[PDB]
């Protein structure tokens, strides 16, 4: 609650994180540089790092016509060939002098349909994490685990 | 528990139905079943065989109209199933027979098999939540508002008189002959 | 169909180049990451990851072991388990096996499972990456409406898990077209009238759907009003707090009952001459009698002196505490307290008495003191026991005259109580 | 194929067919499509009109799916796939067969129904093997 995290801090982590998840390693492309220099995106970084009512920001990897179209949109949406990658803040206060990467949560969203996409993410990593945690270490924990399995089953049937 | 009771007034000639609480029966049509007599030749003809309601009344020339109920007694249960099923169709009620208790009018001195098989039809093919078979005279006096008096009815297949005393329909004074409208 | 199962080289390079950006303030691959990748166990975990088609996830933990200031070592396992000093990570494959001649990252679903507790970890990922994403996907257009509701109530279930609600508070859903009508009136500021539907009011399918919604509402109310559990199940504070929860929860059900939207639906059914759902909304729902019994027990449940029994380690504090709690409980003469309920209540009181005395004997070191101090402690124990016996007989006579003033029957009421303190007294 | 495949695929199958045909008929009943037919009838090109009103199996398809719909509406087979408790599996079997009792008002093919029961048994053996 001491300062405001500038756009440039998470710009550096975006230009250094996008090549290893949206590209094939190396340098942040021209579309990513244009997207990071977007006035709209500048406002999105300001509202994501210095406004406690904005929990999300998404860095979409859109391809059209065989054309590269990167984007920074806080509202989450789906494109058929959009290999999205979002930044989710854990805490309502993100710092600049402190590491900006150890205060957020990064998450891809591939071009697959959200049925198998969210089934893969939630059903594959959420269940062992949550189950191994609560089966180690309150009241409605196993029934909410049951609800996790029910959501898992619903997405599984939506996929097949 | 269910939505609302559906009062299906039978009749050997004209069935009448609607939801309870309604002012007048919104759905009334003859109690007959018409199936075509001629030969389907040209394509694009009147699809479907059994017709009931306004469509059976409209194309009256093609049909071979028969009655499934005579003298307040059901003779064919298949046609009655189709008639009741037609009552629950999209042309009359647009509902389901699973969320509505059913009030069913029925003429006195009828065989037990009417109530028995009619109950099987409702609670099994229709699977209604609640069925209630009743007299007809008791209902007519309830409709007029007064309470003690005889009721002289003559529908399409039956005619009878019931001396009702405050609702207790005296079962030892119900004369009934089978000479009615039809 | 994959003939090119990805070599471990590209994956290790992907780990070294990407993983420290999430496990540091940018940085590079540390030497412990290289030794952690070259762990034979870690190599076979990543090989089982890239070879087995059924294996989807793997854990790349950031262990920060102390006094080496803390060290940075990495743990690799396919099993995902939460750490409290570590930034764990999850890699899910989009494919059963990776074809490395495309971006290997685009065949990996990197999900960051940091040191934030799994409750809020799942809450964060759901509320910020599943609900807007999947709900936007259904906005562009079935199992999906149920999936949608499971997303919402699953993440809310994590809140119910944390705060320990213990009572289901289910809202009453209304038909969407009525909400659009009230929305249209909300754009103006006008009160949404009953005859706004006009001809739509006295129609069959309309009133049919209205009664369907009200009928499900009655089942939602009855789902929690008639709810009951064993009075001795759980500790004393759990049962007492359970009655308190029921009180405030039934008031919340009254809150949902008194909203003008629900009343608008009731006005629809009344104006449409359908008295069934209207009269059953108050009679078929046992909310009225539940609220009156709740109000009968409402002052009895507020300001309960159980905390006087909580931090009481001295037997004198327990003496005065026991007398205080029972004198506050004396108001059950005017609120119809049941017999067996009061007896299980008494045994619950003795349960907590026994628990307090158990830790009291623990912090006493009684097996080493002299008979002077042990004699004083002994006499104090019997002081507490005698307060229990004589005041409990006063409560016995209290309930005796209560049953006399109520004049109900000649039940076989068991007063052969074997509480939780005679077990130590003998 | 009513023989193979999971039973859930069949339930979802008939529901999806009702959705498809429902949207199809709403596209057909639009005044624009109607006016195209009006134009062809005024132009007397009866090949198009008769073929549009009798060659498509739409009128029979809507009829057939609406005859199968009460059996297909809200089939509770997910409950077997929901809980690992053997008693829950039994209760799911009970609710499923009571829901299968609805065939008396559906005129669905009895042979397809038998194959559906075998698909249910595949789900049974699957769930039990899982548990
Ligand atoms: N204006 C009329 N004059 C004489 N008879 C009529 C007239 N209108 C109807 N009917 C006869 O009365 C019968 C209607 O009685 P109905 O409503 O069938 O009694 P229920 O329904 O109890 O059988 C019809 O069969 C018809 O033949």
């Amino acid at each position: 609650v001491q300062n405001v995290a500038d756009v440039s801090v998470l710009q550096k982590h975006l230009r250094k994180l996008v090549p290893l998840l949206l590209e094939d390693g190396g340098e942040a492309p021209a579309a990513l540089e244009a997207a990071l220099e977007e006035k709209s995106a500048l406002e999105q970084m300001r509202k994501f790092l210095s406004d406690p009512q904005v929990h999300t920001v998404l860095v979409e990897r859109s391809t059209l016509k065989e054309f590269i179209s990167y984007n920074i949109n806080i509202d989450i949406h789906y494109g058929v060939k959009s290999n999205s990658l979002a930044f989710i803040k854990r805490t309502p206060v993100i710092d600049a002098d402190k590491p900006v990467s150890s205060q957020l949560r990064v998450l891809t969203l591939s071009e697959d349909s959200p049925y198998e996409t969210l089934h893969s993410f939630i059903s594959n990593a959420v269940a062992p994490f949550f189950k191994s945690y609560i089966r180690e270490s309150d009241k409605m924990a196993p029934s909410v685990e049951k609800k996790i399995a029910e959501l898992e089953m619903g997405l599984l049937h939506l996929q097949q | 528990i269910a939505n609302q009771p559906v009062v299906i007034d039978n009749g050997s000639g004209v069935i009448k139905a609607g939801f309870a609480g309604d002012q007048i029966p919104k759905y009334c049509f003859p109690n007959y079943v018409g199936r075509p007599k001629h030969v389907r030749v040209m394509a694009g003809a009147l699809e479907g065989d059994i017709f009931i309601g306004p469509k059976a009344e409209e194309h009256r020339g093609l049909l071979s109209i028969r009655y499934p109920m005579e003298h307040g007694i059901v003779k064919d249960w298949n046609d009655m199933e189709r008639i009741w099923q037609y009552v629950y169709s999209k042309d009359q009620l647009q509902t389901f027979s699973e969320e509505h208790p059913v009030l069913l009018t029925e003429a006195p001195l009828n065989p037990r098999k009417n109530r028995e098989r009619a109950a099987e039809v409702f609670f099994e093919t229709f699977n209604v939540p609640a069925l209630f078979i009743s007299m007809q005279a008791v209902l007519s006096l309830y409709a007029t508002g007064r309470t003690t008096g005889v009721v002289l009815d003559s529908g399409d297949g039956v005619t009878h008189a019931v001396p009702i005393y405050e609702g207790f329909a005296m079962p030892h004074s119900i004369m009934r002959i089978d000479i009615a409208g039809r | 169909a994959v003939q090119n199962v990805a070599d471990v080289s590209v994956l290790q390079k992907h780990l070294r180049k990407l993983v420290p950006l999430l496990l540091e303030d940018g940085g590079e691959a540390p030497a412990a990451l290289e030794a952690a990748l070259e762990e034979k166990s870690a190599l076979e975990q990543m090989r089982k990851f890239l070879s087995d088609p059924q294996v989807h996830t793997v854990l790349v933990e950031r262990s920060t072991l102390k006094e080496d200031k803390e060290f940075i070592s990495y743990n690799i396992n396919i099993d995902i388990h939460y750490g409290v000093k570590s930034n764990s990570l999850a890699f899910i494959k989009r494919t059963p096996v990776i074809d490395a001649d495309k971006p290997v990252s685009s065949q990996l679903r990197v999900l960051t499972l940091s040191e934030d507790s799994p409750y809020e970890t799942l809450h964060s990922f759901i509320s910020n990456a599943v609900a807007p994403f999947f709900k936007s996907y259904i906005r562009e257009s079935k199992m999906a409406p149920s999936v949608e509701k499971k997303i919402a109530e699953l993440e809310m279930g994590l809140l119910h898990l944390q705060q320990n609600i213990e009572i289901p508070e289910i809202s009453l859903p209304i038909h969407p077209m009525i909400t659009n009508v009230a929305k249209q009136c909300y754009e103006r500021g006008e009160k949404p009238k009953v005859t706004d539907f006009g001809d739509k009011v006295e129609d069959p399918t309309f009133l049919n759907q209205l009664q369907s919604g009200v009928n499900r509402w009655i089942r939602e109310i009855q789902k929690v009003t008639k709810l009951d559990r064993d009075p001795a199940s759980g500790t004393a504070l759990q049962e007492i707090s359970f009655w308190l929860n029921l009180e405030r929860a039934l008031y919340r059900i009254q809150e949902k009952r008194e909203s003008p939207e629900v009343l608008l639906t009731l006005d629809i059914l009344k104006h449409g001459k359908r008295f069934h759902a209207t009269v059953s909304f108050d009679t078929d729902t046992g909310l009225k009698q539940a609220l009156e019994t709740v109000n009968d027990y409402n002052p009895l449940m507020k300001d309960f002196p159980l905390n006087d029994l909580l931090s009481a380690t001295e037997l004198d504090k327990i003496r005065q505490a026991l007398v205080a709690i029972f004198t506050h409980l004396r108001k059950i003469r005017n609120t119809k307290y049941p017999i067996q309920r009061a007896l299980r209540l008494v045994e619950a009181i003795s349960r907590d008495l026994s628990s307090q005395l158990l830790k009291v004997l623990g912090t006493r070191k009684l097996m080493h003191v002299a008979y002077e101090e042990f004699e004083k402690v002994m006499v104090a124990c019997f002081e507490v026991f005698q307060t229990w016996d004589d005041e409990y007989e006063k409560l016995q006579v209290l309930l005796r005259d209560i049953v006399k003033r109520k004049r109900e029957e000649n039940l076989k009421m068991v007063w052969r109580i074997n509480p939780a303190h005679r077990k130590l007294q003998a």
